[PDB]
């Protein structure tokens, strides 16, 4: 499994105007990000966002995220 | 689908918000979370449906407008100057605040107002009840509410409302009768009850026949004793 | 210009853009939410107050035909014409209490009903009224009578229809009769679920 000390809080579909959106939070701080930009913590990129995992490239490897 | 774990309501607002892409304003005081499992996916109506359902759980309430979207209410009543009154024609859905009003036609609206401000006393600034000498019968509420209380009057009033019938008679005496059926069928030590179900009688002494008038579950008496 | 003791934030996220009309609206809207109120003027723009109330000296009253739309404040009346404006005054001073300085209700023996609250409530409260007053208020019909007694019936009416134990409800909703000797037809007024009775009985 992932080995990121991040715990999901919500993901919800894919809005319409937008390609995705999910909520994650790390350090007791909430925040929105998508698909594409990158995360504030460490120097990852979110490849995608599915409705049952969460994709993220992180040192160039893929590692599956599970509901908390 | 409707997988959220913890998530507090305010990012439960501005997530889920983006989702629907509707603009929204919170209102402060509003603090608190929920959390769910759910297994079957709510994007096309029911989506906007149970999103309100969860907001009507917390009993944290909002209010739709037409040109703007909703917004969140810490008063929770329909004292907000907005109140979107059905006809009868829309009865809408349990998830929406209505004002509702009917004009009762047959009853005193005094009595079931207490009992009914009780059944429906909701604690979170619920509906109201009051009465007009033209009968108006009006309440707020909630829109699943709307269907008990309807069901309510309309099977209460349509319990057998006054209607008169009459018997002739071929040869005995008619003033005498009625003359002599007050004092069989009268009273008691304590009255069998109020004023209604219970038939008052009156006769002409022109066509030799009687008068009932009452329900009919009352009426049946009085033609047996005839 | 703002006024004091006026502390606090909002926050919102938005998706379509608002300048046209929208803005203004929804601008007012935002402060109609934490119930700091405003008024605008002609000459100048508007102001913040921290009373609420329609006391601030400036009230645009609607005359019917601009009801406005919710954001705004106005101070409306109407002479009601059918009934009396003191019980309804109470569960609308109720129904309608706005805990942040809004309308009031008062009664004058012209049957004055003005309050003020906001511009949407206008909605509510007209529609109130307009349906509770249309509710089949006095009217009057006869019925003639081909060969019986005319002053035996209803003297003999109020004999088998007049009351009970508890009254089946205030004086209206409810029909009286009368009739005349001369033209041997007899006189009922009411409502039009409370005549059909009397119609069934003759």
């Amino acid at each position: 499994v992932s080995s990121l000390k991040l715990r999901l809080a919500g993901l919800l579909a894919s809005s319409n105007p937008a390609r995705s959106i999910a909520i994650i939070e790390k350090g007791n701080q909430q925040v929105s990000l998508s698909t594409g930009d990158p995360l504030p913590g460490y120097d990852a990129r979110i490849a995608a966002i599915l409705p049952d995992r969460i994709i993220v490239n992180y040192q160039g490897r893929k590692e599956a995220i599970l509901l908390f | 689908s409707a997988s959220f774990k913890g998530t507090d309501i305010q990012e439960f607002i501005n997530t889920v918000s983006k989702n629907l892409n509707k603009t929204v304003i919170i209102d402060p005081s509003v603090r608190g979370t929920i959390t769910v499992r759910s297994y079957d996916m709510l994007n096309e109506e029911q989506y906007y449906q149970f999103f309100l359902s969860v907001l009507d759980v917390y009993g944290f309430a909002v209010i739709n407008m037409n040109n703007g979207v909703l917004k969140v209410v810490r008063a929770k009543d329909a004292k907000t100057s907005a109140v979107p009154v059905a006809s009868a024609a829309a009865p809408g859905e349990g998830d929406e605040v209505v004002t509702r009003v009917v004009p009762l036609t047959n009853v005193a609206a005094r009595d079931l107002a207490p009992l009914l401000r009780q059944l429906n006393d909701n604690a979170g600034a619920g509906s109201v009840v009051h009465y007009e000498p033209s009968n108006v019968l009006l309440m707020t509420g909630r829109a699943a509410v709307i269907k008990r209380l309807l069901t309510i009057v309309e099977r209460v009033d349509n319990a057998g409302d006054r209607s008169v019938v009459t018997v002739p008679l071929s040869w005995a005496s008619a003033a005498e009768v009625v003359k002599l059926v007050t004092e069989l069928n009268k009273d008691t030590s304590k009255s069998a009850l109020p004023g209604s179900m219970v038939a008052n009688v009156v006769a002409d002494e022109r066509t030799n026949a009687v008068l009932v008038s009452g329900e009919p579950n009352s009426r049946q008496r009085i033609i047996a004793m005839i």
